[PDB]
């Protein structure tokens, strides 16, 4: 190839262009789901105070 | 409580005149003064993030060629510079039932004083530097011009100051003045004893203190913006920007605490406790500017100008200095303060060993000379990083 | 959907904790012997 900034040609890796052609923000394709309590959902309910 | 405390209002000494026949307000306090900065610059939107500004740079260009001579390549090129805004606050306490009393209006009144001395904090910051979060980027008295006024103005200013700005192929819109410039327009006159900036019988008011524009460039006035022997500038004040990401944003709580103390060596206090009453004050200026040495500064009478040279990490080659645009001879990284002197003052003009004086050791000097001073560092072949700045009036 | 039998047990558990509040209204509205009305002068 060429450069990292090459003196005669233009190109997307050129410091020149940063701040421009930046990634875009994703949602996270892996969001492993909340863990919630099992005693909760087997144990009797009773009322506090 | 803490009763009388130099940190809280708690009916104090002030109050001991309240609620009986006291003479209204008093006919002798001076208004609140302006913000002077916020007038002459152009204001620029500014988010919480700061901003980026992009600026062209790219010496692109063309070649003339005969029939069949295979043409010539080239590239643009662009750069970036960013801008973050910086907080200024305050905090002021009273007695709650000082609030309920608000004896003198005082509790309404500090709020005015407060915003005064805010917009003060930020003139300050952007003419003098005196106390610049780190985040703003140049201010006025950074530059590296000045001029004298004081036998008259119109030489001063339409003459020999103009011609120090375009020289340096920069230019003149604007003019920023003291009100204690006033008795040397005043005093500018002609051969005759005629006033310049004055016409005949001399009822009006002399011109640019009506804000009159002197030789096309409009005058702005202030009664605070002279410090130290600076008394106004002149330049292209289209290279100042500044911004505000939100208002002077009062906020008030009965129920925190607060240390009254440092946090070094705490002393707290609580609001609920000692039944104190607190105001929160913040603001989110920032600021710009693109080019300090735009700008000439005016003094009242002739000026040295004295200037930091910094030579941190100079390692191989040789620095030139220039004094008004006639260039040294080359001098070493390693050279001693009197051999820094006698180069300065072997410049082929005006300069003289008894009036030039030189101060601090090998590429850490200080030089005071009377001129705009400049220096090209290019000839040094290791350690890049060097620099120059004023650093007072000599 | 809900499992019935578990509504079943829920709500009689639901209902018959309720009851309680409901004993400190009637004690007023027929007399029982409420602990707050004993007159304390009154030798044991």
């Amino acid at each position: 190839g060429f450069s990292a900034d090459h003196s005669q040609i233009a190109q997307t890796k050129d410091t020149m262009f940063t701040g421009y052609l930046d990634p875009v923000q994703a949602k996270d394709y892996f969001a492993e789901a909340e863990k919630t309590s099992i005693v909760q959902r087997v144990a009797q309910k009773i009322p506090m105070g | 409580s803490a009763d009388h405390s130099q940190i809280a209002q708690t009916k104090d000494t002030m109050f001991t005149g309240y609620l009986d026949p006291v003479q209204a307000k008093d006919y002798f306090a001076e208004a609140e003064k302006t913000s002077i900065v916020q007038r002459v610059a152009q204001k620029i939107p500014m988010g919480a993030t700061g901003i980026v500004i992009p600026h062209w740079t790219g010496d692109v260009s063309a070649q003339w060629i005969g029939e069949g001579d295979m043409k010539p390549i080239t590239k643009g090129n662009m750069t970036k510079r960013d801008v973050h805004p910086a907080k200024i606050a305050t905090i002021f306490v009273a007695s709650a039932e000082t609030v309920r009393a608000n004896p003198a209006n005082y509790l309404g009144t500090m709020r005015t004083k407060v915003a005064t001395a805010i917009a003060m904090a930020f003139d300050n910051a952007a003419l003098h530097g005196t106390n610049a979060p780190s985040a703003f980027q140049g201010y006025l008295d950074q530059s590296n011009k000045t001029q004298s006024i004081s036998p008259n103005a119109y030489q001063g200013l339409g003459v020999s100051g103009l011609t120090k700005l375009v020289t340096d192929g920069k230019k003149w819109t604007h003019t920023l003045l003291d009100d204690t410039v006033e008795p040397v327009l005043n005093g500018s006159v002609d051969a005759n004893g005629r006033p310049l900036f004055v016409e005949s019988t001399y009822e009006s008011l002399t011109t640019p203190f009506r804000e009159g524009r002197i030789l096309g460039r409009p005058t702005i006035l202030s009664d605070h913006v002279a410090e130290g022997d600076v008394v106004g500038y002149a330049g292209d004040f289209s290279q100042i920007i500044w911004g505000q990401v939100g208002g002077l944003s009062f906020d008030v709580t009965d129920q925190a605490t607060l240390n009254l103390g440092s946090q070094e060596s705490p002393n707290f206090v609580s609001l609920w406790q000692h039944n104190l009453v607190a105001v929160r004050v913040e603001a989110e200026y920032g600021l710009l500017i693109n080019d300090v040495n735009a700008f000439v500064k005016l003094t009242f009478d002739p000026v040295l100008t004295t200037y930091a040279l910094d030579l941190d990490g100079a390692s191989a080659g040789n620095f030139t200095l220039s004094l008004d645009g006639k260039t040294s001879a080359n001098i070493a990284y390693n050279a001693s303060t009197a051999t820094v002197k006698s180069a300065i003052v072997a410049i082929d003009d005006g300069v003289s060993a008894d009036d030039v004086t030189v101060t601090g050791s090998a590429g850490d000097y200080t030089i005071t000379v009377p001129g705009t001073l400049t220096a090209d560092f290019s000839g040094l072949t290791d350690g890049e990083g060097a620099s120059i700045s004023v650093v007072s009036v000599g | 959907s809900i499992d019935p039998e578990k509504l079943r047990d829920q709500l009689l558990d639901a209902f018959e904790n309720k009851q309680n509040e409901l004993k400190s209204s009637k004690a007023y509205y027929d007399a029982e012997r409420r602990p707050d009305a004993i007159g304390l002068a009154v030798p044991l």
